[PDB]
Protein backbone atom coordinates (compact mmCIF):
# COMPACT_ATOMS: atom_id res chain seq x y z
CA UNK A 1 0.00 0.00 0.00
CA UNK A 2 1.83 2.86 -1.15
CA UNK A 3 0.72 6.70 0.97
CA UNK A 4 -2.30 8.26 -1.40
CA UNK A 5 -2.70 11.91 -1.70
CA UNK A 6 0.96 12.94 -1.30
CA UNK A 7 1.24 16.31 0.49
CA UNK A 8 0.97 19.49 -2.18
CA UNK A 9 4.33 20.93 -2.28
CA UNK B 1 15.54 -11.09 8.90
CA UNK B 2 15.18 -7.14 9.02
CA UNK B 3 12.66 -6.36 6.23
CA UNK B 4 11.38 -2.94 4.23
CA UNK B 5 8.74 -1.46 2.38
CA UNK B 6 9.77 1.16 -0.82
CA UNK B 7 7.72 3.41 -3.10
CA UNK B 8 9.69 4.91 -5.81
CA UNK B 9 7.25 7.41 -7.21
CA UNK B 10 8.78 9.90 -10.19
CA UNK B 11 7.12 12.68 -12.48
CA UNK B 12 8.97 13.81 -15.34
CA UNK B 13 7.16 17.11 -17.30
CA UNK B 14 6.72 17.29 -20.68
CA UNK B 15 5.40 20.62 -21.76
CA UNK B 16 4.39 21.22 -25.67
CA UNK B 17 4.44 17.18 -26.17
CA UNK B 18 2.01 16.28 -23.61
CA UNK B 19 1.34 16.14 -19.25
CA UNK B 20 3.39 14.71 -17.46
CA UNK B 21 5.21 10.83 -17.28
CA UNK B 22 4.19 9.82 -12.92
CA UNK B 23 5.49 6.24 -12.46
CA UNK B 24 5.12 4.11 -8.74
CA UNK B 25 7.35 1.41 -8.42
CA UNK B 26 7.13 -0.94 -5.03
CA UNK B 27 9.74 -2.77 -3.46
CA UNK B 28 10.04 -5.78 -0.62
CA UNK B 29 13.51 -6.39 0.27
CA UNK B 30 14.54 -4.26 -2.84
CA UNK B 31 12.35 -6.56 -5.19
CA UNK B 32 10.11 -4.77 -7.40
CA UNK B 33 6.62 -6.30 -6.60
CA UNK B 34 4.50 -4.04 -8.14
CA UNK B 35 4.10 -0.82 -10.65
CA UNK B 36 2.14 2.14 -12.35
CA UNK B 37 3.22 3.58 -15.57
CA UNK B 38 1.00 6.89 -16.97
CA UNK B 39 2.48 5.80 -20.16
CA UNK B 40 1.23 2.24 -20.40
CA UNK B 41 -1.23 1.57 -22.95
CA UNK B 42 -3.97 0.81 -20.01
CA UNK B 43 -2.53 2.97 -17.05
CA UNK B 44 -3.03 0.55 -14.08
CA UNK B 45 -1.35 -0.77 -11.18
CA UNK B 46 0.08 -4.45 -12.03
CA UNK B 47 1.54 -7.18 -10.43
CA UNK B 48 5.76 -7.39 -11.18
CA UNK B 49 5.98 -10.76 -9.45
CA UNK B 50 4.39 -14.31 -9.16
CA UNK B 51 3.01 -13.84 -5.33
CA UNK B 52 1.11 -10.72 -6.00
CA UNK B 53 -1.70 -12.32 -8.56
CA UNK B 54 -3.30 -13.56 -5.20
CA UNK B 55 -4.52 -10.54 -4.67
CA UNK B 56 -8.32 -9.62 -6.03
CA UNK B 57 -9.57 -6.69 -8.56
CA UNK B 58 -10.78 -4.61 -5.41
CA UNK B 59 -6.20 -4.63 -4.32
CA UNK B 60 -5.83 -3.29 -8.36
CA UNK B 61 -9.04 -0.98 -8.52
CA UNK B 62 -7.87 0.63 -5.18
CA UNK B 63 -4.10 1.17 -5.78
CA UNK B 64 -4.60 2.43 -9.62
CA UNK B 65 -7.51 5.27 -7.70
CA UNK B 66 -4.77 6.31 -5.40
CA UNK B 67 -2.24 6.48 -8.43
CA UNK B 68 -4.58 8.54 -10.19
CA UNK B 69 -4.85 10.58 -7.92
CA UNK B 70 -1.17 10.98 -6.56
CA UNK B 71 -1.19 11.68 -10.22
CA UNK B 72 -2.98 14.58 -10.41
CA UNK B 73 -1.29 16.08 -7.14
CA UNK B 74 2.55 15.74 -8.40
CA UNK B 75 1.09 17.66 -11.60
CA UNK B 76 0.52 20.98 -9.25
CA UNK B 77 3.85 19.93 -7.40
CA UNK B 78 5.83 20.75 -10.91
CA UNK B 79 3.74 24.03 -11.28
CA UNK B 80 4.17 25.25 -7.74
CA UNK B 81 8.20 24.32 -7.85
CA UNK B 82 8.68 26.25 -10.87
CA UNK B 83 7.34 29.32 -8.70
CA UNK B 84 9.16 28.68 -5.97
CA UNK B 85 12.55 28.41 -8.34
CA UNK B 86 11.37 31.16 -10.51
CA UNK B 87 12.28 28.70 -13.80
CA UNK B 88 10.49 29.21 -17.16
CA UNK B 89 7.15 27.22 -18.18
CA UNK B 90 8.79 24.74 -21.28
CA UNK B 91 11.44 23.09 -19.48
CA UNK B 92 11.07 19.33 -18.50
CA UNK B 93 11.90 18.62 -14.66
CA UNK B 94 11.09 15.61 -12.48
CA UNK B 95 10.40 14.94 -8.71
CA UNK B 96 11.25 11.81 -7.40
CA UNK B 97 10.17 10.47 -3.65
CA UNK B 98 10.89 7.65 -1.70
CA UNK B 99 8.73 6.48 0.56
CA UNK B 100 8.27 3.42 3.03
CA UNK B 101 9.15 1.34 6.34
CA UNK B 102 11.73 -1.04 7.72
CA UNK B 103 10.88 -3.25 10.50
CA UNK B 104 13.29 -5.74 11.88
CA UNK B 105 12.13 -9.02 14.19
CA UNK B 106 10.20 -6.99 16.85
CA UNK B 107 7.68 -6.59 13.48
CA UNK B 108 7.97 -2.84 14.92
CA UNK B 109 8.98 0.50 12.96
CA UNK B 110 12.91 1.24 12.88
CA UNK B 111 13.25 3.83 10.09
CA UNK B 112 10.53 5.65 8.53
CA UNK B 113 11.50 6.85 4.66
CA UNK B 114 9.89 10.04 2.98
CA UNK B 115 12.24 12.01 1.10
CA UNK B 116 11.89 14.08 -2.12
CA UNK B 117 14.55 15.53 -5.07
CA UNK B 118 14.00 18.21 -7.53
CA UNK B 119 15.66 17.51 -11.06
CA UNK B 120 18.19 15.22 -8.97
CA UNK B 121 18.75 17.27 -6.06
CA UNK B 122 17.70 16.53 -2.62
CA UNK B 123 14.37 18.48 -1.26
CA UNK B 124 12.76 17.93 1.50
CA UNK B 125 12.64 14.57 4.39
CA UNK B 126 11.13 13.62 7.03
CA UNK B 127 13.84 12.80 10.02
CA UNK B 128 14.23 9.95 12.32
CA UNK B 129 12.23 11.57 14.89
CA UNK B 130 9.07 11.03 12.32
CA UNK B 131 8.05 14.58 13.12
CA UNK B 132 10.44 17.23 11.79
CA UNK B 133 11.25 17.98 8.27
CA UNK B 134 14.98 18.93 6.66
CA UNK B 135 14.73 21.42 3.70
CA UNK B 136 17.74 21.18 1.35
CA UNK B 137 17.41 25.03 -0.03
CA UNK B 138 15.04 27.85 0.40
CA UNK B 139 12.54 26.53 -1.75
CA UNK B 140 11.81 23.56 0.12
CA UNK B 141 11.66 25.77 3.68
CA UNK B 142 8.37 27.04 1.81
CA UNK B 143 7.04 23.06 1.82
CA UNK B 144 8.45 22.84 5.22
CA UNK B 145 6.47 25.88 6.76
CA UNK B 146 3.18 24.33 4.50
CA UNK B 147 3.83 21.25 5.51
CA UNK B 148 3.70 22.30 9.41
CA UNK B 149 0.96 24.08 9.81
CA UNK B 150 -1.08 21.22 7.82
CA UNK B 151 0.10 18.72 10.25
CA UNK B 152 1.48 16.66 7.30
CA UNK B 153 3.87 14.53 9.24
CA UNK B 154 1.27 13.23 11.54
CA UNK B 155 -1.13 12.08 8.63
CA UNK B 156 2.40 10.50 7.21
CA UNK B 157 3.31 8.71 10.65
CA UNK B 158 -0.09 6.97 10.75
CA UNK B 159 0.62 5.29 7.41
CA UNK B 160 4.45 4.70 8.36
CA UNK B 161 3.57 3.23 12.07
CA UNK B 162 0.29 1.85 10.79
CA UNK B 163 -0.78 0.41 7.06
CA UNK B 164 3.05 0.74 5.67
CA UNK B 165 3.93 -1.98 8.66
CA UNK B 166 0.32 -4.07 8.46
CA UNK B 167 0.70 -4.73 4.10
CA UNK B 168 4.89 -5.26 4.84
CA UNK B 169 3.55 -8.56 7.34
CA UNK B 170 1.02 -9.56 4.44
CA UNK B 171 3.60 -8.87 1.22
CA UNK B 172 6.40 -11.28 3.06
CA UNK B 173 3.44 -13.73 3.98
CA UNK B 174 2.31 -14.48 0.51
CA UNK B 175 6.26 -13.43 -1.37
CA UNK B 176 8.71 -15.31 1.51
CA UNK B 177 8.56 -18.19 -1.02
CA UNK B 178 10.78 -16.36 -3.43
CA UNK B 179 11.78 -12.96 -1.03
CA UNK B 180 13.51 -15.05 1.70
CA UNK B 181 14.98 -17.88 -0.63
CA UNK B 182 18.71 -17.70 -1.14
CA UNK B 183 20.37 -18.64 -4.34
CA UNK B 184 24.32 -18.89 -4.18
CA UNK B 185 26.59 -17.83 -6.50
CA UNK B 186 27.93 -19.93 -8.82
CA UNK B 187 31.82 -18.04 -9.36
CA UNK B 188 34.52 -18.43 -12.04
CA UNK B 189 37.73 -16.65 -13.32
CA UNK B 190 38.84 -16.22 -17.01
CA UNK B 191 42.37 -14.51 -18.25
CA UNK B 192 42.02 -11.89 -21.03
CA UNK B 193 45.95 -11.50 -21.81
CA UNK B 194 46.65 -7.15 -22.29
CA UNK B 195 49.39 -5.21 -23.92
CA UNK B 196 53.23 -5.50 -23.02
CA UNK B 197 52.45 -8.73 -21.04
CA UNK B 198 49.79 -8.04 -18.40
CA UNK B 199 46.59 -10.61 -17.99
CA UNK B 200 43.38 -8.97 -16.89
CA UNK B 201 42.33 -11.49 -14.26
CA UNK B 202 38.43 -11.43 -14.29
CA UNK B 203 36.34 -13.04 -11.24
CA UNK B 204 32.39 -13.68 -12.08
CA UNK B 205 30.12 -14.38 -9.59
CA UNK B 206 26.78 -15.55 -11.52
CA UNK B 207 23.10 -16.38 -10.52
CA UNK B 208 23.18 -15.09 -7.21
CA UNK B 209 20.06 -13.97 -4.88
CA UNK B 210 19.88 -11.27 -3.36
CA UNK B 211 21.68 -8.51 -4.75
CA UNK B 212 24.27 -8.30 -1.35
CA UNK B 213 27.91 -9.31 -2.25
CA UNK B 214 31.21 -8.79 -2.09
CA UNK B 215 34.19 -9.73 -4.34
CA UNK B 216 37.64 -9.64 -3.34
CA UNK B 217 41.31 -10.10 -4.97
CA UNK B 218 44.08 -10.61 -2.86
CA UNK B 219 48.05 -11.89 -2.77
CA UNK B 220 48.95 -13.55 -0.16
CA UNK B 221 47.17 -12.29 2.64
CA UNK B 222 46.37 -8.25 0.99
CA UNK B 223 43.23 -7.15 -0.46
CA UNK B 224 44.13 -5.11 -3.65
CA UNK B 225 41.87 -1.92 -3.59
CA UNK B 226 43.41 0.81 -6.28
CA UNK B 227 43.82 -2.09 -8.68
CA UNK B 228 40.57 -3.37 -8.86
CA UNK B 229 38.16 -2.45 -11.40
CA UNK B 230 34.81 -3.38 -10.15
CA UNK B 231 31.17 -3.25 -12.36
CA UNK B 232 27.65 -2.59 -10.48
CA UNK B 233 25.45 -5.61 -9.44
CA UNK B 234 23.35 -6.06 -12.72
CA UNK B 235 20.11 -8.03 -12.84
CA UNK B 236 20.13 -11.38 -14.74
CA UNK B 237 16.57 -10.39 -15.70
CA UNK B 238 15.49 -13.49 -14.01
CA UNK B 239 15.25 -12.41 -10.41
CA UNK B 240 19.11 -12.97 -10.33
CA UNK B 241 22.18 -10.98 -10.14
CA UNK B 242 26.12 -10.93 -11.99
CA UNK B 243 28.91 -9.35 -10.80
CA UNK B 244 32.45 -9.06 -11.79
CA UNK B 245 35.47 -8.03 -10.10
CA UNK B 246 39.04 -7.75 -12.15
CA UNK B 247 42.83 -7.07 -11.59
CA UNK B 248 45.99 -6.85 -13.79
CA UNK B 249 48.73 -8.44 -12.99
CA UNK B 250 52.14 -9.67 -14.93
CA UNK B 251 52.59 -13.06 -17.04
CA UNK B 252 53.47 -15.78 -15.01
CA UNK B 253 51.98 -14.31 -11.92
CA UNK B 254 48.84 -15.12 -12.21
CA UNK B 255 48.73 -18.10 -10.08
CA UNK B 256 49.55 -15.96 -7.30
CA UNK B 257 46.39 -14.05 -7.24
CA UNK B 258 43.27 -14.82 -4.98
CA UNK B 259 39.47 -14.35 -5.66
CA UNK B 260 36.94 -14.23 -2.89
CA UNK B 261 32.95 -14.01 -3.26
CA UNK B 262 30.97 -13.41 0.07
CA UNK B 263 27.50 -14.01 0.12
CA UNK B 264 24.62 -14.69 2.22
CA UNK B 265 23.88 -18.33 0.76
CA UNK B 266 28.05 -19.23 2.02
CA UNK B 267 28.56 -20.09 4.95
CA UNK B 268 32.34 -19.44 4.32
CA UNK B 269 33.30 -17.50 1.32
CA UNK B 270 34.47 -18.78 -2.56
CA UNK B 271 38.14 -19.31 -3.37
CA UNK B 272 39.17 -19.61 -7.22
CA UNK B 273 42.56 -18.26 -9.33
CA UNK B 274 42.60 -18.51 -12.85
CA UNK B 275 42.98 -21.65 -15.84
CA UNK C 1 22.46 18.23 -13.59
CA UNK C 2 23.33 16.09 -16.48
CA UNK C 3 25.21 12.57 -15.82
CA UNK C 4 27.28 9.97 -17.98
CA UNK C 5 24.93 6.59 -18.63
CA UNK C 6 26.90 3.73 -18.14
CA UNK C 7 26.46 0.38 -20.64
CA UNK C 8 26.48 -2.70 -19.87
CA UNK C 9 25.40 -5.63 -22.57
CA UNK C 10 25.07 -9.49 -21.39
CA UNK C 11 23.45 -12.34 -21.88
CA UNK C 12 21.16 -13.69 -18.80
CA UNK C 13 22.28 -16.91 -19.28
CA UNK C 14 25.87 -17.85 -20.22
CA UNK C 15 25.84 -18.48 -23.72
CA UNK C 16 25.55 -21.43 -26.54
CA UNK C 17 25.29 -21.12 -29.78
CA UNK C 18 22.18 -22.60 -31.22
CA UNK C 19 20.47 -22.23 -28.09
CA UNK C 20 17.91 -19.66 -27.27
CA UNK C 21 18.87 -16.65 -24.63
CA UNK C 22 18.02 -13.75 -23.66
CA UNK C 23 20.07 -10.43 -24.39
CA UNK C 24 20.13 -7.62 -21.72
CA UNK C 25 21.10 -3.81 -22.01
CA UNK C 26 21.71 -2.69 -18.54
CA UNK C 27 21.94 1.58 -18.66
CA UNK C 28 22.64 3.16 -15.06
CA UNK C 29 23.70 6.59 -13.78
CA UNK C 30 21.66 9.20 -15.91
CA UNK C 31 19.22 12.19 -15.47
CA UNK C 32 17.51 13.18 -16.91
CA UNK C 33 15.20 10.58 -17.73
CA UNK C 34 14.56 10.91 -21.41
CA UNK C 35 17.07 8.30 -22.97
CA UNK C 36 16.90 6.48 -26.23
CA UNK C 37 17.97 2.92 -26.18
CA UNK C 38 18.14 0.36 -29.21
CA UNK C 39 19.24 -3.18 -29.44
CA UNK C 40 21.53 -3.95 -32.79
CA UNK C 41 21.86 -6.99 -34.44
CA UNK C 42 24.50 -6.60 -37.30
CA UNK C 43 24.18 -3.21 -36.97
CA UNK C 44 20.61 -3.49 -37.82
CA UNK C 45 17.43 -2.29 -35.17
CA UNK C 46 16.17 -5.33 -33.28
CA UNK C 47 12.40 -4.75 -33.11
CA UNK C 48 10.24 -4.70 -30.44
CA UNK C 49 12.62 -4.28 -27.41
CA UNK C 50 11.24 -3.30 -24.26
CA UNK C 51 12.28 0.25 -23.14
CA UNK C 52 9.43 0.44 -20.12
CA UNK C 53 11.14 -1.27 -17.34
CA UNK C 54 12.58 2.01 -15.69
CA UNK C 55 13.56 3.12 -12.13
CA UNK C 56 15.71 5.37 -9.88
CA UNK C 57 18.17 4.25 -6.79
CA UNK C 58 18.94 6.28 -3.79
CA UNK C 59 21.52 8.16 -5.54
CA UNK C 60 18.13 9.81 -7.69
CA UNK C 61 19.72 8.37 -10.74
CA UNK C 62 17.70 6.70 -13.28
CA UNK C 63 18.73 3.02 -14.66
CA UNK C 64 16.64 0.79 -17.53
CA UNK C 65 16.98 -3.39 -18.55
CA UNK C 66 15.92 -3.72 -21.67
CA UNK C 67 15.95 -7.51 -23.09
CA UNK C 68 15.28 -8.97 -26.42
CA UNK C 69 14.90 -12.94 -27.40
CA UNK C 70 18.20 -14.07 -29.27
CA UNK C 71 19.89 -17.54 -30.23
CA UNK C 72 23.59 -16.62 -30.43
CA UNK C 73 25.61 -17.81 -33.32
CA UNK C 74 29.64 -18.00 -34.10
CA UNK C 75 29.37 -14.61 -36.56
CA UNK C 76 26.34 -12.52 -35.48
CA UNK C 77 27.17 -9.41 -33.21
CA UNK C 78 25.02 -7.80 -30.87
CA UNK C 79 25.19 -4.60 -29.48
CA UNK C 80 23.23 -1.52 -27.42
CA UNK C 81 23.44 2.06 -29.30
CA UNK C 82 22.65 4.95 -26.06
CA UNK C 83 21.37 8.35 -27.45
CA UNK C 84 21.26 11.01 -24.12
CA UNK C 85 21.46 14.78 -23.53
CA UNK C 86 24.51 14.33 -21.67
CA UNK C 87 26.27 12.89 -24.53
CA UNK C 88 27.21 14.86 -27.64
CA UNK C 89 26.97 11.52 -29.68
CA UNK C 90 25.37 8.13 -29.71
CA UNK C 91 27.13 5.28 -27.21
CA UNK C 92 27.76 1.97 -29.14
CA UNK C 93 28.54 -1.27 -26.42
CA UNK C 94 29.01 -4.07 -27.89
CA UNK C 95 28.23 -7.79 -26.50
CA UNK C 96 31.49 -9.40 -25.26
CA UNK C 97 30.85 -13.18 -24.60
CA UNK C 98 34.38 -13.92 -23.52
CA UNK C 99 34.34 -11.21 -20.91
NI1 LIG D 1 40.83 -20.21 -18.65
NI1 LIG E 1 13.98 11.14 -28.03
NI1 LIG F 1 10.17 -9.95 -23.00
Amino acid sequence: SVFAIFAAL
Amino acid sequence: GPHSLRYFVTAVSRPGLGEPRYMEVGYVDDTEFVRFDSDAENPRYEPRARWMEQEGPEYWERETQKAKGNEQSFRVDLRTLLGYYNQSKGGSHTIQVISGCEVGSDGRLLRGYQQYAYDGCDYIALNEDLKTWTAADMAALITKHKWEQAGEAERLRAYLEGTCVEWLRRYLKNGNATLLRTDSPKAHVTHHSRPEDKVTLRCWALGFYPADITLTWQLNGEELIQDMELVETRPAGDGTFQKWASVVVPLGKEQYYTCHVYHQGLPEPLTLRWE
Amino acid sequence: IQKTPQIQVYSRHPPENGKPNILNCYVTQFHPPHIEIQMLKNGKKIPKVEMSDMSFSKDWSFYILAHTEFTPTETDTYACRVKHASMAEPKTVYWDRDM
